[PDB]
RNA sequence: UCACUCUUAAUCACACGUUGUAGCUCCCUUUACGUUGUUACAAUAAGAGAAAUUUCUCGCAAAGCUCUGUCCCUUGAAAUGUAAGUUUCAAGGGACAUCUUU
């Protein structure tokens, strides 16, 4: 039958650990029946940081710019030839067009000079987007764009043709913007300027192709750009009266002020007052809300950014944009008071029609023509509401007095959780989060596939889960930071006890530290503690200032240094309970004193002398993790999954403080490897913080304080069972030999765990390397690129096409990079003139893998294998790759990867070859080999030597290359089998497929 | 069916566009393209009028590429569903 | 002491970089290719779908299982047959995609 068990999780930014343990009637853990963990690719890009579709968002941005730039090129070619300018779409327009722009000027130019110069100003037609609000690479664009705008307006540059060939093409001897500058950018309203002073001046100058509608069309064209319960009645329009009404009554019934907890409604006469701001001012804030009801500073609003204003200053309720809009166009060129029965009626007007004449017949009779003029210059209305308009009229009155939407459509209108749903995206922005969830999702599901319904479910979310890059990054920074200081703690320790007998425990390194914090003397009796001392048991002893039972304070904070003399007389209480602070005994100030003139932080100090107790808070605060994401998924599982537990507490999600002191006080603190087994150890202990385990360490705590012999444990020997049945190859054999006395711990779902990677199969990616070579080399292999001259280095230089050619080259700059030590920028950062100059010369490189691109003419790198059909021919293994680019072109290689020669003559997959599976990256297979058999993920194939990577499901120190075995030949194995694993480590079998599958 | 601008906004309604769900991914992508690419185009027609870098000429030229644009796309696009059998 | 490494930018746009063919120009190898600097034009992922040399939209991401496909598993029903075991269909549960969304 179904068991009755507890699930425990442990996730992390790129892991899932989980564990199933078996409960009883009560909430007392019995044994551990399941263990396991789950990795996946951390869902962010693994250097920089970025989300993973940047990239994609910047190409999709690149490709729309060019596309758009090629389509009004068209139609400019195509409005020339019409107008008989372009006599037909591809003639060898001339090549100094910047040259004939300033001729065009005080002189005429034939037709094809002046096709191309109106080509070359609907190419390249400059900047749109006051100034000065974010970036500085807009910054630095404006700059230019402005000094040139200033510039032009001098006699000598009459346009900026004047100004290129003037003061560009004088003092940098180019025309163009070269590397990343922007101080040859100019303004679209210049070069607009320019071209009607073009027009203009060749007009007079006796041009037949210089008409006024030919300027009328290049200018739109230059400076287009695009723009950013009911019947059968239809929809009603955003920008209307009656809709944007209707959004502000429900913003308005969905006002809760929060006040410490005293989270209420408005007021009913506070209401009046906020039911027409809107319409006086065009933006209220949250701060007019807050001015004009009666609030205070204690008091915010729900969905708080969090007084400090501009948190509230800045934050917009409800925006008039259809009111406020008609109002102005209205004012600047009939009056703003207008009926709603007309404002709703124009807001329809230019909401389904967008020309001059479909809006002026389904508004003629009730609008004034200077309204109409008003209007239809400067109004523009997009988008609808999903309500119909007769539905408004009578659910708005309702509203009005206090209604809900539920409720007054019940009064106009009276008339799946077995398993995870998915992760609700709206409420979680971060894709790493989002990834961490939705696998341990999966890992719950397959939890209940596998046992059925959880009594409940524990969460341990590691620390850098919930945080953006660079919190995790300064968070690494001071785990380095921690290291180096214990380490040089424990020199420290050394130096001062040099006589000991190695590594120091936990405690000795503490007791040293608190020994110089308190100032060598204990700070309850005021006795002088002595160093040589320290060491002996029973001498002194770490203690909980405020007790453990009463506060599950585990924190730096609670701790001091004690000699056991006078903890046999104080019991649990409180310093102020235990000295009679109350009072103001002799004795709590001579310990006050002594506290606060240690070297304690302020927060240690207060926590210490705290004369309040506040056990629910702080045990509540101390035992449960109050993260966002913590209270999420608490929320999360119980409204949305089946938990047969009892209570209202059937999802804990445990402070990683009490965990950590569970682990450490349960045997199992160090138990962690460098492989990733050691996620499933946090998962099984806080699958055991029921909450009749946490009363007895309550209990045990009240024993060892002031009134079992050791801490309590799950049952008898937790710590080698878990263990065991995390970490060891085989654990039935380990848990029936090395533990006799528990049998318990070996059943029927004992078995090794197998830890579980996502896969990757997706068959789209980057096509190529972004780096474009030429080809013409190709018949040889090798790379002719520009090389930069501040970019080469000593390699690059002798790679030259041109040692071959300039030998004075080569020997100059040979010498110039050892004068600077092999840095390149240093030689030539003086222009480099040749006996000319020379900024980036052509190169060699190697190039015999490539993907052929723009239009042929170049060539480019591979990028990434999606897949790697494996064949046998001759008895013998061969491996073809299938990269994005043969996927998108449709073709199926047939080549498969030889060493020492290249894809020119490989060996050819033909009917002689049997095809035996396809491997997409990190996917199982099992390699059996005269030598040995490896079970591990696949990760990668080297073209060149054509052997592969498969990754151990661990990562274990001990095994291949850091845990990856690297370079392995297959051509010669045994046996070489794609397999199968399930989400949990399950169901490892062979899988045999039947036919190769196209690319597409 | 014939589009103009004065059943535009009544045939590119949510209602036509989800019954193109049905059609096979051979078809349903170019339709659904052009079907979306033509509502937007059209909602934002009189945008051109609230930018102070365009003479209102000019934005009239604009506004009437962009609903004849948009008008003619939809017309592809119930020409190209029709052609498929679609209850629009 | 059966304790511890828990003191936001989007969407519109601009301008490069690179490749190729032309016009200039610097160097320069042999018995016509290279090739410096500069200007123009074409391209700027590889490409795919649909409808007419031309038009749209998609084209490096995430998530999803409704449709399609791949693979793994459980269950049942037929033809069998040198009585061993095959071959086929039906439906239930999952994992992933070349499938579906945003």
């Amino acid at each position: 039958k179904n068991l009755n068990y507890i699930l425990g999780l442990d996730l992390g930014i790129a892991s899932v650990g989980w564990a199933v343990v078996e409960i009883d009637e009560k909430e007392n853990p019995l044994r551990l029946i399941d263990v396991g963990v789950r990795t996946f690719e951390r869902a962010e890009v693994p250097k920089t940081g970025e989300s993973l579709a940047l990239s994609r968002r910047l190409a999709r941005s690149a490709r729309r710019l060019t596309q758009r730039r090629v389509a009004r090129l068209k139609k400019a070619k195509r409005l020339l030839k019409s107008e008989n300018i372009l006599l037909s779409t591809d003639e060898r327009l001339p090549h100094q067009v910047w040259q004939l722009r300033v001729e065009g000027l005080d002189h005429k130019l034939e037709r094809q000079e002046w096709a191309a110069v109106l080509l070359h100003l609907i190419k390249h037609r400059g900047y749109l987007s006051e100034s000065k609000s974010e970036n500085k690479e807009l910054g630095a664009l404006l700059s230019g764009v402005d000094n040139n705008h200033k510039l032009l307006q001098q006699a000598t540059y009459r346009s900026p043709a004047e100004l290129a060939v003037k003061k560009f093409e004088v003092e940098e001897g180019h025309i163009r913007n070269q590397q990343g500058a922007y101080t040859h950018t100019f303004s679209r309203l210049d070069l607009l300027a320019e071209m009607e002073l073009l027009f203009s001046r060749q007009q007079h100058f006796g041009n037949p192709f210089a008409s006024e509608k030919l300027l009328e069309n290049l200018t739109a064209l230059l400076m287009w750009q695009k723009p950013a319960t009911f019947e059968d009645e239809y929809k009603a329009a955003k920008n209307t009266y009656s809709a944007e009404r209707f959004v502000w009554i429900t913003k308005l019934n969905n006002l809760r002020i929060q006040e410490n907890g005293l989270e209420r409604a408005l007021n009913d006469n506070e209401r009046l007052a906020l039911m027409e701001q809107p319409y006086d001012k065009n933006r209220l804030f949250y701060s007019q809300v807050r001015s004009i009801l009666k609030l205070s500073d204690e008091a915010i609003f729900k969905g708080l950014r969090y007084d400090k204003k501009a948190i509230e200053t800045k934050a917009v309720l409800m925006e008039m944009k259809a009111y406020h809009q008609i109002r102005k166009v209205l004012e600047g060129n009939a009056e703003l008071k207008a009926n709603p029965t007309l404002l709703d009626e124009i807001g329809t007007a230019f909401s389904l029609y967008k020309t001059d004449e479909d809006i002026s017949a389904y508004l003629a009779g009730k609008l004034s023509q200077p309204v109409l003029n008003a209007l239809l210059e400067n109004l523009s209305f997009d988008k609808f509401i999903q309500l119909s308009l007769k539905a408004l009229y009578k659910l708005l009155p309702l509203m009005q007095q206090g209604l809900r939407y539920d409720e007054a459509c019940r009064e106009i209108y009276g008339d799946n959780h077995h398993f995870l749903p998915q992760i609700p995206a709206d409420e979680i922005r971060n894709p790493v989060v989002l990834r961490t969830l939705t696998q341990a999702r999966k890992v719950i599901n397959g939890v209940v596939r596998l046992y059925g319904s959880p009594a409940r479910i524990h969460i341990e979310t590691g620390r850098e889960v919930g945080k953006s890059y660079k919190d995790r990054r300064e968070l690494e920074k001071r785990q380095e930071e921690n290291r180096k200081q214990r380490e040089n703690a424990i020199k420290e320790f050394k130096e001062y006890f040099p006589h000991f007998a190695g590594e120091p425990k936990a405690k000795d390194i503490l007791k040293m530290r608190l020994y110089k914090q308190q100032n060598a003397k204990c700070l309850y009796s005021g006795k002088p503690i002595e160093l040589h001392r320290l060491l002996e048991k029973g001498y002194v002893e770490v203690d909980h200032a405020l007790p453990f039972s009463r506060t599950w304070d585990d924190s730096f904070n609670n701790k001091v240094l004690v000699l056991a003399n006078e903890n046999q007389n104080k019991g649990n209480l409180t310093p102020f309970e235990w000295l009679d602070g109350k009072h103001n005994s002799e004795r709590w100030r001579a310990f006050k004193a002594l506290v606060e003139t240690s070297a304690f932080p302020y927060a240690k100090k207060q926590r210490i002398l705290s004369q309040k107790l506040d056990e629910k808070g702080f045990i509540e605060r101390n035992l449960n993790d109050t993260r966002y994401v913590a209270r999420f998924l608490c929320n999360f599982i119980a409204d949305n999954m089946h938990l047969t537990g009892e209570g209202k507490r059937k999802v804990f999600a445990s402070n990683g403080q009490i965990t950590a002191l569970l682990r450490s006080r349960w045997g199992l603190a160090k138990s962690r490897e460098d492989n990733d087994r050691h996620h499933a150890l946090d998962a099984v202990v806080v699958a055991c913080s029921t909450v009749a385990m946490q009363q007895k360490i309550t209990r045990f705590v009240r024993f060892e304080a002031g009134d079992p012999l050791h801490f309590p444990t799950p049952w008898q020997f937790f710590k080698q069972e878990v263990e065991i049945r995390i970490f060891s190859d085989n654990p039935k054999l380990e848990l029936e030999n090395r533990l006799p006395d528990r049998p318990q711990a070996n059943h029927e779902f004992v078995q090794p765990l197998f830890v579980s990677r996502m896969p990757t199969r997706k068959m789209t990616g980057q096509g190529h390397m972004e780096t474009v070579k030429s080809a013409k080399r190709l018949n040889e292999g090798i790379s002719v690129i520009k090389m930069p001259l501040t970019k080469l280095k000593l390699k690059d230089l002798e790679l030259m096409v041109n040692r071959e050619r300039e030998k004075d080259l080569y020997d100059t700059l040979k010498a110039r990079l050892e004068a600077f030590n092999d840095d390149p920028a240093k030689a030539f950062a003086e222009p480099f003139i040749k006996k000319a100059i020379v900024k980036s010369v052509r190169v060699e490189q190697i190039q015999k893998s490539g993907v052929l691109v723009r239009e042929g003419n170049g060539v480019a790198d591979n990028a990434s294998m999606v897949r790697v059909d494996v064949f046998t021919k001759g008895g013998k293994y061969f491996l073809v790759p299938i990269y994005t680019w043969q996927v998108a072109k449709g073709i199926l290689p047939n080549k498969a990867a030889t060493q020492y020669k290249d894809e020119e003559d490989w060996e050819v997959m033909d009917n002689s070859a049997t095809f035996k599976f396809s491997l997409h990256p990190n996917d199982l297979v099992k390699l059996v080999t005269k030598k040995k058999t490896i079970l591990g993920y696949f990760n990668g194939l080297n073209r060149a030597t054509g052997n592969i990577d498969i990754k151990e499901h661990d990562l274990d120190k001990s095994k291949g290359k850091q845990g990856i075995f690297e370079g392995v030949g297959i051509k010669l194995a045994l046996s070489f089998e794609k397999y199968q694993v399930d989400e949990l480590g399950k169901n490892i079998r062979l899988c045999k497929p039947s036919k190769r599958q196209p690319v597409r | 069916m014939k589009i103009t601008s004065s059943n535009f906004a009544t045939i590119a309604t949510s209602e036509n566009f989800a019954k193109l769900s049905v059609l096979p991914k051979n078809h349903r992508e170019p339709i659904k393209g052009l079907f979306k690419s033509a509502v937007e185009q059209f909602s934002s027609a009189r945008d051109f009028f609230k930018n102070e870098n365009y003479s209102k000429e000019l934005a009239e030229k604009f506004n009437k590429e962009a609903v004849n644009e948009a008008v003619e796309k939809l017309q592809k696009a119930i020409d190209l569903a029709e052609k498929q059998g679609i209850q629009f």
